[PDB]
């Protein structure tokens, strides 16, 4: 459920500021036809413009951004990941209405919960870079 | 280290394009794939897990939950098999070789995870019912008689499916 | 105003596709349709010369590799429904591991596929496939709570009728389960495949 | 074990020490369990040992 605002940067190298000016000109930044585009899992809400001169060894710099918002869509991983979860919790309840006389198949019903979720676990993230914080 | 080159060709023609005429020469090898690696690798444990379908046979009828963990284990190896073979391959849209012998193996553990619910079908469903009313197929009231005939046909189906299979793509 | 195309032969000649080569694999071309335009810009008009080329998809693949497995699971969780309801640990073996290979099915269907936010297909075929074998699943379950006493017929009794040593009688849920499910999950496949195919 | 073991070798046509060592170990264990099939074929009684 993650938003995202990815900037796109540019500025003359060599030039400082006060060699060459940036500007934004009033149809800064045109976006035809967002339908034909690849974005799968996310979708683009808006863009904005923005200019700032950045401090650096050789100079200073007019830097002219581009930032575009884009939220992610949740079907893929709705349909990849929570449903099956889901699906399993409700599997690991079925052990109840088992007759309690029942040991190899509650206890195979139970561990089996437990590799199947273990295995949604691990399969979850491959996706994802290797971050050290709780999604 | 998979392919040995049969021979190779050399042939000289002229193409024809909307353009003109243009020389061609052609460079051909005609390449023979090696088996030892698929013996290894795909076939060896589908005969060795068709074997192990078989044992189900011999186990009592009643013992339900051994012969029931064998023929679905037997199947999910069937199964990963597979995966593991198509992982690696393009997305052709016919049955290979491998993919009919992968398919032949799996119809026959099927049919022994099937032929075992029969026979409890037969003592458990029919038994009551028939109990109250009072090479050659085998009489469909004796489950040992139903194994017997199982443990001498499945082996014999089974080595005339490679037979076939074998002789027909070799 | 500058420059202008056009095709040398009539449109749909101009675009000539040679015989041998075709390096599809899972795709039949039917055909090519060509076109020409303009389209506008901030800059001015370009005349815009177009090709569109037809691509069908060759389901034999999905249908070898993702449906007849589904398919197969299926029948196989509807195969529990034959042995007798003392075989508790059988039973639940086959809800176990047919929910288990067809959560893996579910699992490896999408890797063929970019990671589109919507539903295919492939995946509501699959999601139903699922639902028939949790459905078989609690079916047994079901049964299994019904079942009154835990020991098995011994073969050798003369039953007593159903208005000493007692006998579970078949389970009614079974008898119903083995000629409604298979006939539901067919008239699924039915009207899911002429949904489809024919478009 | 048997199919992940050669994941990152070539393809190559004969069977290495690793394959040996495969089979054999493989060959074990499904003699083991024709052993157990065997022992179960002479059970005559299906009810275990009370205390
Ligand atoms: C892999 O797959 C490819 C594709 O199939 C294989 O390549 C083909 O190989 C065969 C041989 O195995 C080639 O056949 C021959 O062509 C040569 C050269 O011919 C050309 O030049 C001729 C003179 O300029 C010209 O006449 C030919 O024109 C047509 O003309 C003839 C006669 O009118 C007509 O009958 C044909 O239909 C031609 O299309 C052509 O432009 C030619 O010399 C060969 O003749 C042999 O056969 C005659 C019998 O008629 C015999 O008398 C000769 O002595 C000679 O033995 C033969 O026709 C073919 O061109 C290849 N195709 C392509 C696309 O490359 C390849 O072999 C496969 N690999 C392996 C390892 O096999
Ligand atoms: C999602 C939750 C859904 C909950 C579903 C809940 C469904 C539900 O409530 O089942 C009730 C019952 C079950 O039938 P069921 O075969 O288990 O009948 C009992 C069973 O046979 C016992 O074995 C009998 O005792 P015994 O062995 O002879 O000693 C007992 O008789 P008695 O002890 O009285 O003498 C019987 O009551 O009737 C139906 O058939 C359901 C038909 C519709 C099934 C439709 C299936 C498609
Ligand atoms: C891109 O940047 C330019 C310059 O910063 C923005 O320009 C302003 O646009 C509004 C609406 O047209 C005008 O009323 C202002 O006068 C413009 N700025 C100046 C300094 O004249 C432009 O809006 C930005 N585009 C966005 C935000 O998408
Ligand atoms: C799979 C073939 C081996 C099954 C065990 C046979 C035991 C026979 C004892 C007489
Ligand atoms: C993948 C197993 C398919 C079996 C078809 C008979
Ligand atoms: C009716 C099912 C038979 C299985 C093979 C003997
Ligand atoms: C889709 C589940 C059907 C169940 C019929 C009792
Ligand atoms: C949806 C599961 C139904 C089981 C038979 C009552
Ligand atoms: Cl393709």
């Amino acid at each position: 459920m993650d938003e995202h605002s990815c900037p796109l940067e540019f500025s003359s190298y060599g030039y400082p500021r006060e060699e060459i000016v940036y500007q934004w000109k009033r149809s800064s930044v045109e976006v035809g036809d967002t339908r034909s585009w690849r974005l799968y899992q996310f979708s683009f809400v808006g863009l904005r413009n923005t200019t700032e001169v950045v401090k650096t060894t050789s100079g200073d710099y007019v830097v002219m951004s581009v930032y575009f918002d884009l939220s992610r869509r949740m079907g893929y991983f709705t349909i990849q990941t929570y449903i099956p979860c889901t699906l399993i919790v409700v599997l690991s309840w079925v052990s109840f209405w088992i007759n309690k006389d029942a040991v190899p198949a509650r206890t195979s019903l139970g561990i089996t919960t437990v590799l199947t979720m273990t295995t949604l676990s691990t399969i979850a993230r491959k996706s994802l870079p290797k971050v050290s914080y709780v999604t | 280290p998979q392919f040995s080159i049969v021979e190779h060709r050399l042939v000289s023609r002229n193409v024809v394009f909307a353009t003109g005429a243009y020389p061609r020469l052609s460079l051909s090898f005609r390449l023979k794939r090696n088996i030892g690696y698929f013996i290894l690798q795909t076939y060896m444990p589908s005969i060795l897990i068709t074997i192990l379908s078989w044992v189900s046979f011999w186990i009592n009828y009643d013992a339900s939950a051994a012969r029931v963990a064998l023929g679905i284990t037997t199947v999910l190896t069937m199964t990963t098999i597979n995966t593991h073979l198509r992982e690696t391959l393009p997305k052709i849209p016919y049955v290979k070789a491998i993919d009919m012998y992968l398919m032949g193996c799996f119809v026959f553990v099927f049919l022994a995870l099937l032929e075992y619910a029969f026979v409890n079908y037969i003592f458990f469903g029919r038994g009551p019912q028939r109990q109250k009313k009072l090479i050659k197929i085998p009489d469909l009231t004796d489950v040992n008689a139903i194994d017997r005939w199982s443990r001498i046909v499945f082996p014999f189906t089974f080595s005339l499916f490679n037979l076939v299979y074998w002789l027909y793509y070799v | 105003a500058e420059v202008v195309y056009e095709w040398t032969r009539e449109p749909a000649r101009s675009v000539v596709v040679a015989e041998d080569g075709s390096r599809l694999n899972q795709y039949d071309l039917l055909g090519q349709t060509v076109d020409s335009g303009i389209v506008q810009s901030s800059t001015g008009e370009y005349v815009v010369m177009t090709t569109h080329f037809h691509l069908k998809r060759k389901i034999g693949y999905f249908v070898i590799q993702t449906y007849l497995p589904c398919i197969m699971t299926v029948i196989l969780s509807q195969v529990s429904f034959w042995l007798n309801r003392e075989s508790v640990p059988a039973r639940t073996v086959f809800g176990v591991t047919t929910v288990l290979t067809m959560t893996t099915l579910s699992i490896s269907a999408r890797n063929s596929l970019p990671k589109v936010a919507y539903a295919t297909a492939m995946d509501w075929f699959i999601a139903v496939c699922y639902a028939f074998v949790f459905s078989a699943l609690i079916e047994f379950a079901t049964v299994n709570y019904f079942t009154k006493r835990g020991y098995a017929w011994d073969g050798k009794s003369v039953v007593p009728e159903k208005p000493k040593k007692t006998f579970n009688s078949v389970s009614k849920i079974d008898r119903l389960s083995r000629i409604a499910f298979p006939l539901l999950f067919g008239i699924f496949n039915l009207v899911y495949w002429a949904t489809y195919l024919n478009r």
